[PDB]
């Protein structure tokens, strides 16, 4: 899985994301990378986000969608995957799993270039190239 | 802030300086993201992605990609074998088609129709270690 | 495409979206009804909702977990539908389509047993069944 | 106002007539819906939904389905051959594997691991109707 998402000079977002999926998945498994709102979401008057994780637990949460409304609902990048993390977190307990079991992370942009990234468990990165350069960055 | 790409994992970096190369030049994001997540699809020691990726639990390479531009337009394959860049194949799929989403055997059909080339994604180190696998 | 959500005597949710797809559509053609941010989505904190019309534009829009995240923003589910598909509208319109050539609509119910439903076009009915009986009412 | 049952369309007042049945007795909500759509999926004449179901392009019926209770608990199945009621192997899917989408070919091997049986979907009116779209 590798999510990447873009603003580019005219001001546009857009995404992809893909994936050979979960080694030796079941034989027609699709995780949350081909699912719009799970894997990815691009909504060019608010923001984009894409996940990383555990496949079936960013497609339960409809993920990235959430991301995106929490921007549209006011929040930074920043705040809004870590609201969302927050939100999954909640719903990880009440169905009675244990979290070091599960792991989840969105990357997010908005229209003005702010982005912001969080997860479930410490250990992943992103990468974020704008006019400082390229750089590896730890949510 | 503006161009500005961001991308998942370590080969994330590596990604970004492909997709900045249509990015500083003024292009479109749509095209900038595109050619990212290519890179490292393309590349076979990149085993979570494309070519070197490491197959189901029955020694099938499927691939699963989705694409979203700037106004709702979007394309997305799963569990699509031997195309090497389900990405492309997702954004024909938002270009050339009534539908949005396509997955199987159907997904590779269009592709081939499209002119993406059948190929062998399993690497003999994918090979080698699913069976290493079947032993445990 | 049928959908299907109910809240039960111990209140909890839960719903169902089983399709042929789109007839004659290409080999592989998957629509909203498999995908959990589209035909379907249920929380039980805060409501459920399904799903009707063009598969391409549920998915799209995320439609369903668009209308519970507005219920869980204090909209009853009528609003949440009503207000789900006028954003969608604006999103036909940006996308320079003719309305008339699209169809989406929404069924939701939220834990205290309201309900509502709304559609981008007339033409569309949903059976409502409790305590006072089955009937067929008119978004 | 509980237990409350909605579904889309004219043909849901006779699913949910099938949902209250499970409703009315105090039964879960996750039986009562699964109930409610599988008489939609068993019905020939039904020609949206399952048996009966109108085809691809190229004549096969492939259904989609997926089921989601109250903790989040999801089960999902797209583009299967075969299988009557994709809404029951969605939920095995959900109960039964630790993934929550199969598509296409491993969603028919799925459901016959799980002792569905294999049928013919197409109903004669259905190769009928299809024909006549290839003339048009």
């Amino acid at each position: 899985c590798i999510g990447m998402i873009a603003l580019d000079a005219q001001g546009n977002l857009s995404g992809a994301c893909t994936t050979s999926g979960m080694a030796y998945k079941m034989h027609g498994r699709v995780g949350d990378s081909p699912i719009i709102g799970a894997g990815l979401f691009v909504d060019n008057e608010i923001g984009a986000a894409t996940a990383t994780g555990h496949g079936e637990e960013v497609i339960r949460t409809v993920g990235t969608h959430l991301v995106v409304e929490l921007m549209n609902q006011g929040r930074t990048p920043q705040q809004a995957c870590k609201e969302a993390v927050e939100r999954i977190v909640k719903i990880v307990n009440r169905r009675g799993k244990n979290l070091k079991d599960i792991q989840v992370g969105f990357i997010a942009l908005n229209k003005k270039g702010e982005y912001g990234a969080y997860c479930i468990q410490d250990g992943f990165n992103f990468a974020v190239h704008d006019q400082k350069g390229n750089r590896l960055e730890t949510p | 802030n503006k161009p500005i790409v961001l991308s998942t994992w370590n080969f994330g970096l590596h990604a970004n300086v492909e997709a900045w190369k249509v990015l500083s030049k003024g292009g479109k994001a749509l095209d900038a993201v595109e050619k990212g997540v290519r890179l490292v699809e393309d590349d076979p020691t990149e085993r979570s992605v494309g070519y070197g990726g490491r197959p189901d639990r029955d020694g099938r390479v499927t691939l699963d990609a989705c694409i979203m531009d700037e106004n709702y337009n979007i394309g997305s394959v799963a569990c699509m074998e031997h195309i090497k860049n389900p990405i492309s194949v997702a954004r024909a799929v938002m270009e050339k088609t009534p539908h949005v989403m396509l997955v199987g055997d159907g997904a590779l059909e269009f592709a081939l129709s499209q002119g993406f080339k059948k190929e062998n994604l399993l690497t003999a180190e994918s090979e080698k270690e699913w069976k290493e696998w079947l032993k445990t």
